[PDB]
């Protein structure tokens, strides 16, 4: 998808 | 007192684009707006002066703030390593939004990101302390350089930053 995270980018 | 102001010169492939300036609401997440602060003068010994955009997303936003593994996985906080959600008084109501990156409930590091669209679906999760005050265009211009995966055409990088106000 859209996430903005650090390390385990998602869907 | 006032909000403080910060400036991002980028360059792409070390040839410099231009300056992004941002205005930092201290006045609503002081703590969040501060490390953002210190992080772009580089007063505590480290911060983002040479790192760069490491995913770039068009029509989503760029983002940054990895200093020391340059990839996503690292950077920290000039209070250690990981600092709480502030508050989330603000939400990411358009394009110049800037917002925290985190890996979950109270995980800030020194990562970010600049919206350049409006995303809703990250209210209530990222904590917004920021805008865009001149040089969307330059912002404009990075997105260019992205991709539906974000990985970059060409390396972009924050030349130099400091602070202004």
């Amino acid at each position: 998808x859209l996430l903005v995270t650090a390390g385990l980018v998602l869907a | 007192m006032v909000n403080p102001t910060v400036f991002f010169d980028i360059a792409v492939d070390g040839e410099p684009l231009g300056r992004v300036s941002f205005e930092l609401f201290a006045d609503k997440v002081p703590k969040t707006a501060e490390n953002f602060r210190a992080l772009s003068t580089g007063e505590k010994g480290f911060g983002y002066k040479g790192s760069c955009f490491h995913r770039i997303i068009p029509g989503f936003m760029c983002q940054g703030g990895d200093f020391t593994r340059h990839n996503g996985t690292g950077g920290k906080s000039i209070y250690g390593e990981k600092f709480e959600d502030e508050n989330f008084i603000l939400k990411h109501t358009g394009p110049g939004i800037l917002s925290m990156a985190n890996a979950g409930p109270n995980t800030n590091g020194s990562q970010f990101f600049i919206c350049t669209a409006k995303t809703e679906w990250l209210d209530g999760k990222h904590v917004v302390f920021g805008k865009v005050k001149e040089g969307m265009n330059i912002v404009e211009a990075m997105e260019r350089f992205g991709s539906r995966n974000g990985k970059t055409s060409k390396k972009i990088t924050i030349a130099d930053c400091g602070q202004l106000e």
